[PDB]
């Protein structure tokens, strides 16, 4: 029912990172999970 | 209100907490993850994940979309390396409408030639999107490097197979993996007796190798100014007591952030790396744990030139934990993190359903949160040092993506 | 040299400077000029694009810029010359070779 | 008529046989192969190979094409891992016209921004074509697996760099590598004195790490019914006497076919493999030899299911040669093949020019064919057994492409 | 001047092999060489 945390486009240039404070959280700590849906945008997890 | 549990003679698990909430989540968990592909049908489970809402026997492709949307509902399919999870949400009055759709999707999909072929390009769209995350590159490569067969499989269909996953293959995969012996039907806001009866009448479907660790390295040269990199050794199987030790070691070293824009003063790895190199970076302990095997290590994100320094600094930190430099206040803090992390992960009724189903497949029954916390406390300081020692002397697997000019090889470390 | 008096006069009389145009913006686009434009670096091209956009917008309103904003005769760089010269020089070589 | 030779004080080699043929081949050989790229300018030499006939200072892009074609001539650019070779052919009367073009192309290319950018898609066309050969996949991977840096570089530009090789990079590569100290100007059907004078006046241009063997494996999973695979160990540097031993060992084992549609009765590998498995296959000894290093092994082409059996059978054959099962009639036959192969390779004036130039870069001067044959004879039976022993105990590098379900890993062998 | 042993197209399905006699010659025995030209079609070597 509810739209996801991020709208996904293919062929769209990606968002930059220029500091420590925005780069932390990103280092993967657990194995991948993959969800696809009817209502919610597809997204992969650590 | 507390959880109810049933395992039928045919192997199938039913677990359900009737909590009288207005919303009702139902999940059918199946041992049908990417690991159960072989080299002939690679990426089949990826297409199968995209393929719910194709025509079934009792409902059309159109009816699945319209009927579910009509009642404001959701149908999701979630894959790990080991499991596939088909999940439906709605307002409580429409559970048996969504259930009918869920059963159709999982027990009798038609996989029509024209529909299956029409879906082929969706493999490229879905993959393309997912591979925008550089974590996806590295983790998928890491596994491919670390294993010979089951867990080496990627969750996303290899390029060469896109457009070539056949209807037969989809039928075969369902027929061989979607079985009572491999299935757990989990639920919230629905009575246990009516779930049991559905599982007996509509989910009684008859039945249909071990992961060899290898140790390798895969290197994606791509000219980013940042280098993502992961270095792991073989850990311990989920369900074994040793696995708990690695989970504590993960939180000793540092397993992701607690404060917004924070400098991670208690993270052993982050401080170890930040001592030597001050430019933008991130480092975390990595801990995967599976039925057959596990991977423990760390993941770096560093500047291209500094990749050598960051990885070596991080690796050195694990070595001193393995050598014995580890006090109770660290192991206590690490436990507090993991204990809090677990209870927080089952805080939402989404994550709770995931843990109930997840446990039901990999183990016999439900372990309550209180028993899990007691098992975390059962990890002694000595067990943490052993996990670290295991990592240091273990055969290594590595993966990287970036401008790797200054990223070392395994045998350079 | 001596006609520099008239060149400076004509420049202001012509009056493309009043729209904040340089001389090479006013060149009529034939096949050579098209190729010359096509060969301009990102900076020089986007300037051209804007200067024209600005001029067209001014023309639309039937107005001019403030006199301070007018292109000074001395500051009018011949930005398109090196590209255009070579485009032409090249074509004349192909035209020669064809005979 | 015999060859003349000059090495100028500035480092540059001139070698030329005036043979009074109607055609004249001239080649400018430069130490500027793929090995001299680093991780920042990967695929630059690939673009540079495509980039002759772009505008130069003394001649337009148009004039290079029209002027050369006008006299029925040819201009080719040929790259190995270690060298680049710029070659011109024509009827003798037009040599100094082609020479003028060759000098322009090599000594003063303009690499205009619009021309260089227009050429970018040609990298994809050229690569795409080349990678239609599955040998290209495997050999390029094999090197990438076997080395840490120089020789690991592919001859074809990596995907991520296509569209991104800058004019600066092309200028830098030429300025840094196209120098008198790194150049040999070779020729047929032209006088030596006039070549020397051109080299003094137009090729006097001022000057501008070692290959670390690694041992790795790269596996292209792609679902072909055939599996191409290569397994090599570190060999010996070209110029060293040991290299000659490997070349003889190559021909003992079997280095490609002599009879059309033939069953290769003298090929040691082919018979070793054909004993166990009768379905379609091909096997050959692989021998690369470079300035710093070398690779020796074998290449299999087998059915997907039989890849394990074929590779192991081939590997076993080298082991028995290393153990000492090798008679004079074998080593004599192998020498006869290599001796014949070499003289046949310099039989054409194309291949002769290539060997004159090739030698001139990797070594000081020209070794005559008669001296080369004497050096082949100098290889004793014992030297062949040592080369084989070196291969067996050497750290391995492997590469494969195909449906690799039954292709073993290095550590499975 | 002379056209090559093989005309090269991109996006063209490749020629099959079904026997030993056509498959021999193919196993690579020496390192890659790459030529590009003005007159002759591009081709790679063992």
């Amino acid at each position: 029912a509810v739209p996801a945390t991020s709208e996904s486009p293919v062929l769209d240039l990606k968002r930059s990172v220029l500091c420590r404070e925005s780069l932390r959280g990103q280092a993967a700590g657990r194995p991948l999970v993959a969800s696809v849906s009817l209502n919610v945008p597809a997204s992969v997890r650590y | 209100q507390d959880l109810e549990f049933t395992r039928l003679p045919n192997g199938l698990v039913i677990a359900s907490l009737e909590n009288y909430a207005p919303a009702s989540r139902i999940g059918l968990f199946i041992k049908a993850g990417s690991r159960y592909e072989n080299s002939n049908n690679l990426g089949t489970s990826h297409l199968l994940r995209l393929a719910s809402s194709l025509t079934t026997k009792g409902a059309s492709s159109f009816k699945i979309t319209r009927g579910i949307e009509a009642v404001g509902g959701k149908l999701s399919v979630t894959s790990t390396r080991e499991n596939m999870a088909y999940t439906v949400e709605c307002l409580r009055d429409d559970v048996d409408i969504l259930m009918e759709f869920l059963l159709n999707v999982t027990t009798a999909p038609e996989f029509r030639r024209w529909e299956v072929a029409a879906l082929q390009p969706q493999l490229r769209i879905d993959k393309a999107v997912a591979l925008q995350n550089p974590q996806a590159h590295v983790i998928e490569n890491l596994h491919a490097a670390a294993y010979r067969n089951a867990l080496a499989n990627s969750l996303y269909c290899p390029d060469y197979r896109i457009g070539k996953v056949t209807p037969v293959e989809l039928h075969d995969y369902v027929q061989n993996h979607f079985t009572s012996a491999r299935m757990a039907l989990i639920g919230l806001g629905v009575s246990h007796p009516v779930l049991k009866q559905v599982a007996e009448q509509f989910l009684n479907i008859r039945g249909g190798a071990k992961a060899k660790y290898h140790g390798g390295e895969i290197r994606e040269q791509n000219g980013d100014s940042l280098v993502h990199a992961a270095l792991v050794a073989e850990s311990a199987a989920i369900g074994s007591a040793e696995a708990n030790a690695f989970s504590v070691l993960q939180h000793v070293l540092g397993a992701g952030p607690h404060v917004k824009r924070g400098s991670n003063a208690t993270s052993s790895l982050y401080q170890a790396v930040a001592k030597g190199v001050h430019q933008p970076f991130d480092v975390s302990a990595f801990n995967a744990s599976y039925s057959d095997s596990g991977l423990f290590g760390f993941y770096t994100i560093s500047q291209a030139a500094s990749a050598g320094d960051v990885i070596k600094a991080a690796y050195n930190q694990v070595k001193t934990i393995a050598q014995g430099n580890l006090s109770n206040p660290d192991v206590q803090a690490a436990k507090n993190k993991l204990k809090a992390g677990y209870l927080m992960s089952v805080e939402s009724s989404e994550g709770f359903l995931d843990e109930v189903g997840s446990q039901a497949l990999a183990a016999g029954s439900y372990t309550p949160p209180s028993t899990v916390l007691q098992q975390i406390d059962a990890v002694a300081d000595a067990d943490v040092i052993n996990a670290a020692k295991k990592f240091v002397s273990g055969r290594k697997s590595m993966a990287a993506s970036g401008n790797l000019g200054h990223t070392p090889f395994i045998d350079e470390l | 040299r001596w006609l520099e008096g008239i060149r400076k006069w004509y420049y202001n009389a012509a009056g493309f400077n009043k729209l904040g145009l340089m001389r090479d913006d006013t060149i009529h686009e034939n096949d050579d000029v098209k190729e010359a434009i096509r060969r301009l670096p990102e900076n020089l091209y986007n300037d051209r694009v804007f200067r024209i956009k600005r001029a067209l917008d001014l023309s639309m309103r039937q107005q001019i810029l403030p006199k301070e904003q007018w292109t000074k005769y001395e500051e009018d760089k011949s930005y398109l010359e090196p590209y255009l010269k070579e485009v032409i020089r090249e074509r004349k070589e192909r035209e020669e070779w064809a005979k």
